[PDB]
RNA sequence: CGCGAAGAACCUUACCUGGUCUUGACAUCCACGGAAGUUUUCAGAGAUGAGAAUGUGCCUUCGGGAACCGUGAGACAGGUGCUGCAUGGCUGUCGUCAGCUCGUGUUGUGAAAUGUUGGGUUAAGUCCCGCAACGAGCGCAACCCUUAUCCUUUGUUGCCAGCGGUCCGGCCGGGAACUCAAAGGAGACUGCCAGUGAUAAACUGGAGGAAGGUGGGGAUGACGUCAAGUCAUCAUGGCCCUUACGACCAGGGCUACACACGUGCUACAAUGGCGCAUACAAAGAGAAGCGACCUCGCGAGAGCAAGCGGACCUCAUAAAGUGCGUCGUAGUCCGGAUUGGAGUCUGCAACUCGACUCCAUGAAGUCGGAAUCGCUAGUAAUCGUGGAUCAGAAUGCCACGGUG
């Protein structure tokens, strides 16, 4: 088969050390790996009133960036499966993997 | 924001989850276009008012979780714009830095 | 308007006109249900409709059918400016 | 004029976040509330334990809370029984299972939260505010801080007209984004009202 | 304009003819950013100026433009609450700019059907020194000669 | 071989392949008169190819994405000029004087808070 | 003065009329009796008052302890009640204006002065000289984000130059070139060349370059001023209420209407209106959600139902524009207010008081007195698109591109 792995996080340093962890766990265990590719980063904006009572035109603008990385895996061995299910990832990376 | 106004809100969502999203059957199934369009649909329209004046998610004012403010709400955070800003500058909301594009 | 699949009336008003249907003319029926539509079944009754502070008596005629009860009880008093 | 919050302007440049979890939109507001209730609890329980910073991280369905404190033997308790009845009540609040870690603050007089609550404690002890400000400024500058300024506000010494008085030593460049500024805030509830304290501590650039 | 005295932006020539003064004329005619609408009006007006009333098309356009260009205008000068009207010579950049602006505004307030035929009448009025775009030129020239003493 | 250029204007992006010899210009598998109805857009895509003289000497295969009419036509002209300077490299210094080598960096200004537009302010009254 | 309010039919809601409760709607502690939940019963506008069914978790270290309910007596709860002229926090404003100060020295009996003034220069208390000053701090600038050029890496859900094939759609084989995506790196410093300048700092001009002198835009707001704004976000000193200024419910109100003002939208047309045909975007949102195809309806919509937690699916066929035809300067084939009739959808519920659709109606208005506002370039002007709030409900607000 191919197994597809999506990574999303709020930081880009933390997300591509996490991809570097899973591209090098996967041909250390001996599989061709496809990627990693950066998908477009979805940025969500917010705009608040800062004053407790009036003054409409005084505002702040904030943002959350969600970075995305995609790795496809070519050669899903038995050794490859038990390697990258038991890996030491950080608290900021969300993983959702595809069969 | 007036302890009773929050208790009115806490009671409203707890009583809304009590009936609706479970027994929305009274209008989503019987008030349909087929052979139930006889008296059984009409008794369904009558039966919908036996349930309390609450129960409906259209009476949720959806206030802030800390202060209980009814205005300036943000559904992403659950907090008012005063408390979103006060906690974002403290670094409490993850990934929320000041936007400048 | 409301759609064609069912006019609205409250049940406490629907039962109260039903017992004025058979048992005859009464005192004017006190109601708070301004949002109910006037059925064929109510011609001849007097419905005292609430308007915020009082109950205004409404003697039902045949042209009032299909209107709301709140239309025959003005909630705001006003007469000239100066 | 009004200033920008010096911790908020430096997020992602020199200062990190105090929460390091990921969520989608469904789980975002409930993680934010449970972070609020865990922080509210640990502030009230460890009030005499000099806690500077509470870093909440959430892996998959976990939570781990790192308590930076100047005085770690009292949050630990007698060989570790106090942190259990901290984590038997944090996992109560968060719902997920919990872990408690404790990080030692080496110099508590270069920490803007610990300096602000030291001034706040003295103002409620009926101490004149000049002594509380000047001792806090001298103690931080003699330990190698590159600058400090403190500032108190509101009905000083029981006066009936409020004042804002501040005292600076060293170098505090609030417009420089490379500047490692440690800023925090505390409030003192006295018999004449609320006195607000603000502390800025500069430790060098980049 | 106290401190930073600027250069100027360079514009394209007209596509059909290679004219930069017609490119200025289409710009002055243009309303709310509609350049394609305004080139069709000028090209319609320049044709019915050329073919009905003597050829040599943009040769005819400057014959109409020569007859509306002013040579001396008036400008205020404030001294003490009595501010004089002093005649000043017009720059040739401003000469074309004032002539094309007076022709467009003359052609706007006519009663004919299209805009191109209002423009065509105004260019044929100006080529023969009549109309109202010419009379704006001598009204400026009358006022300049009236205040000739203040040179 | 194909000689290539990339040009862009406001939000448009054009790739340009030039091939040695004839006068066929085809754009998004349509030719010039079918794509650009406006004569001004036809001229500015022609413009780099009359300082360099090409009667029918270069086939041009061009595609373009994004923007509008004048954005795409300026993105083509900037893409042609880069392809011709790849083509012989002696063309640069007269193409500099024509201003065609300059990437026009004029972008739309963002809307600002408190303002009705990028710079338009609401109507002020003293009282 | 389209301000709090990023969205009042009920709710919100703090106001009014009426119906009701008094350790309470919300919290801790005590005693007693009931495990919680279930689901129907008649009155009442509803809050509130009257039967059946049932649980029994858990160790009992077997008295019961732990969750949830009812009743009783108190400490107490509760207050969007008053004071922003008792406060904290936050915000406006002069003003992104170039300023505001201190140490030590010196001068003056002293308040104070000097530095910070002077000659030049700069966007800048910016820099260079001179000088009883020598230094330093908060500001300025830079460090941050975005936009404009190139290089490297990776290549799907994005791309199609060279190839094969094709149902002629990158759709298949395939390719890693290109567009693009997002990580890393390079680039602009008055660096270079003339000239002017006090052998200065700096100015004008030129080359190269994608970009030239702060490249464009944003974030960033010094000491202070106005007893400026907010006790109704929250917090808080004092005062006041405590069978009510607290609490629950139904209906009404915040939408009234002789008038005056502020901010907008649409017009008064031919650079246009209508009809048919046909091009070219960006940035977003989506699971009690976005909802295609097909069928029905003139239409708003309805039925059925795929796909999509998303460079994949959907919202979602951009409009100005261009081509052809018609109207021919009129209160009009301009304008679409008002009112009548018939509907759709959301919602317990559209009477007061929703949005939208169809048919009919077709006011004022023909460019606006005195006066007054915004804008220096991708700006103004004009044309559409998206989001937050939100069941439904933008001419407002916040964003995005086209023409220019
Ligand atoms: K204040
Ligand atoms: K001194
Ligand atoms: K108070
Ligand atoms: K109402
Ligand atoms: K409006
Ligand atoms: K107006
Ligand atoms: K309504
Ligand atoms: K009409
Ligand atoms: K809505
Ligand atoms: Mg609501
Ligand atoms: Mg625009
Ligand atoms: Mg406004
Ligand atoms: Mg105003
Ligand atoms: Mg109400
Ligand atoms: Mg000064
Ligand atoms: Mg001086
Ligand atoms: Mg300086
Ligand atoms: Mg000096
Ligand atoms: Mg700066
Ligand atoms: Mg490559
Ligand atoms: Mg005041
Ligand atoms: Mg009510
Ligand atoms: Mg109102
Ligand atoms: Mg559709
Ligand atoms: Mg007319
Ligand atoms: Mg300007
Ligand atoms: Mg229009
Ligand atoms: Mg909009």
């Amino acid at each position: 088969q191919r197994i597809r792995i999506r990574l999303k996080a709020f930081d880009h340093r933390l997300i591509d050390q996490a991809t570097a962890e899973i591209v090098e766990t996967a041909k250390r265990t001996g599989a061709q790996v496809r990627g990693p590719i950066p998908l477009p980063t979805r940025k969500e904006r917010f705009t608040v009133l800062i004053s407790p009572h009036v003054n409409k035109d005084a505002r702040d603008q904030y943002e959350i960036r969600t970075h995305l990385r995609l790795v496809d895996i070519v050669e899903p061995t038995e050794k490859t499966v038990d390697a990258l299910m038991r890996l030491d990832l950080a608290a900021g990376v969300d993983v959702q993997i595809s069969l | 924001a007036k302890q009773s106004m929050k208790a009115r809100e806490v009671k409203r969502v707890a009583l809304a989850d009590k009936y609706f999203a479970k027994r929305a059957e009274l209008k989503a199934i019987i008030s349909d276009v087929n052979a139930a369009s006889d008296e059984d649909r009409w008794n369904a329209v009558l039966k919908l008012q036996t349930l309390p004046r609450d129960s409906s998610p259209s009476r949720q004012r959806n206030r802030c979780r800390q202060t209980g403010r009814p205005h300036g709400f943000l559904r992403k955070f659950g907090l008012s714009r005063i408390k979103v800003r006060e906690a974002a500058m403290r670094g409490e909301i993850p990934g929320l830095k000041k936007a400048s594009w | 308007r409301s759609l064609k699949k069912g006019p609205f009336i409250d049940l406490h008003l629907l039962k109260k006109v039903e017992k004025a249907v058979e048992s005859g003319d009464k005192k004017p029926l006190r109601t708070w249900s301004r949002r109910s539509t006037i059925f064929p079944n109510m011609i001849g009754l007097t419905i005292a409709v609430h308007n915020g502070r009082q109950h205004v008596p409404v003697f039902v005629t045949d042209e009032m059918v299909g209107h709301k009860l709140g239309e025959f009880a003005p909630t705001r008093t006003y007469r000239g400016h100066a | 004029g009004q200033k920008v919050h010096p911790n908020g302007i430096r997020l992602g440049i020199v200062k990190p976040w105090n929460s390091t979890w990921f969520a989608n939109t469904k789980e975002f507001a409930d993680n934010l509330d449970s972070d609020f209730k865990v922080r509210q609890y640990l502030t009230k329980e460890l009030a005499k334990a000099s806690v500077s910073r509470i870093v909440i991280e959430r892996p998959a369905k976990s939570i781990r809370v790192t308590i930076h404190t100047a005085r770690p033997g009292i949050v630990i308790g007698k060989k570790g029984e106090d942190v259990e009845k901290l984590r038997k009540v944090v996992a109560d609040i968060a719902g997920v299972p919990a872990q408690i870690n404790i990080a030692e603050v080496r110099k508590p007089e270069l920490d803007a939260k610990l300096v602000a609550d030291s001034i706040t404690s003295q103002l409620e002890r009926r101490v004149m505010f000049r002594r509380a400000m000047k001792r806090a400024v001298q103690n931080a500058m003699r330990l190698g801080a590159k600058g400090i300024k403190v500032e108190v506000s509101g009905r000083l010494g029981g006066a009936e007209i409020a004042r804002t008085e501040w005292y600076r030593e060293g170098r505090v460049p609030l417009h420089t984004l490379r500047a490692d500024i440690d800023y925090n805030t505390s409030e003192a509830h006295t018999t004449y009202g609320v006195i607000g304290v603000k502390v800025w501590i500069f430790k060098g650039e980049i | 304009p106290r401190r930073r005295v600027i250069g100027q932006r360079k514009i394209l020539p007209d596509p059909k003819f290679g004219s930069e003064l017609l490119a200025k004329f289409v710009n002055i005619l243009m309303v709310d950013g509609k350049k394609s609408t305004a080139e069709s009006i000028v090209y319609s007006a320049l044709e019915t100026l050329a073919q009905r009333s003597g050829k040599s098309e943009l040769e005819a356009f400057e014959v109409a433009l020569e007859n509306v260009r002013p040579t001396v205008e008036v400008k205020s000068r404030r001294v003490g609450g009595s501010t004089y009207q002093v005649p000043v010579e017009v720059r040739p950049v401003r000469r074309n700019a004032l002539a094309m602006r007076w022709i467009v505004e003359a052609a706007r307030k006519r009663g004919d059907k299209s805009m191109a035929l209002r423009l065509a009448n105004e260019l044929s009025d100006a080529a023969e020194n009549k109309g109202t775009a010419v009379k704006k030129r001598e009204d400026v020239h009358r006022m300049a000669e009236a205040n000739k003493a203040f040179a | 071989n194909q000689y290539y250029g990339t040009g862009r204007r406001k939000s448009s992006a054009a790739r340009v392949f030039i091939k040695p010899g004839n006068g066929k210009i085809v754009i998004n598998q349509r030719s010039l008169e079918q794509y650009f109805g406006r004569e001004t857009a036809r001229m500015v895509v022609r413009q780099p190819l009359e300082l360099v003289d090409m009667v029918e000497k270069l086939d041009l295969y061009i595609t373009v994405k994004g923007g509008g009419i004048s954005g795409q036509a300026g993105a083509i002209r900037h893409g042609i000029t880069r392809a011709l300077m790849e083509y012989d490299e002696s063309l640069r210094s007269e193409l500099r004087k024509a201003g065609f080598v300059t990437r026009d960096a004029r972008q739309v200004e963002r809307k600002k808070v408190g303002l009705r537009k990028a710079r338009r302010r609401p109507q002020f009254s003293k009282r």
